[PDB]
């Protein structure tokens, strides 16, 4: 899907996906 | 001509924003620490309790 979170999160100095939440959704 | 009545749409009323659960879990926490609530999107409300 298409997925989104609004999380308050420490993200890494390069982030990314392998080959604290008020509101989220998917599509 | 006059209106001869009134018309409403809405769409189907679908994010029941949810209730259900601050009022069927079964863990119910103590005086102290408990539990707490967001929003997202569209109506859910009602007037069920
Ligand atoms: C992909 O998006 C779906 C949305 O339902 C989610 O369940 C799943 O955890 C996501 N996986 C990754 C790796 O983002
Ligand atoms: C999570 O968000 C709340 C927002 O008030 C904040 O108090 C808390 O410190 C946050 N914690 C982390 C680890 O992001
Ligand atoms: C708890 O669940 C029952 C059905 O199992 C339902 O009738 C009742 O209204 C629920 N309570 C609330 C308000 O969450």
């Amino acid at each position: 899907n298409v997925v989104i979170k609004v999380c308050e999160f420490q993200f890494c100095n390069d982030p990314f996906l392998g080959v604290n939440c008020t509101f989220e959704y998917v599509s | 001509v006059q209106p001869t009545e009134s018309i409403v749409r809405f769409p189907n009323i679908t994010n029941l924003c949810p209730f259900g659960e601050v009022f069927n879990a079964t863990r119910f926490a103590s005086v102290y620490a408990w539990n707490r609530k967001r929003i997202s999107n569209c109506v859910a409300d009602y007037s069920v309790l």
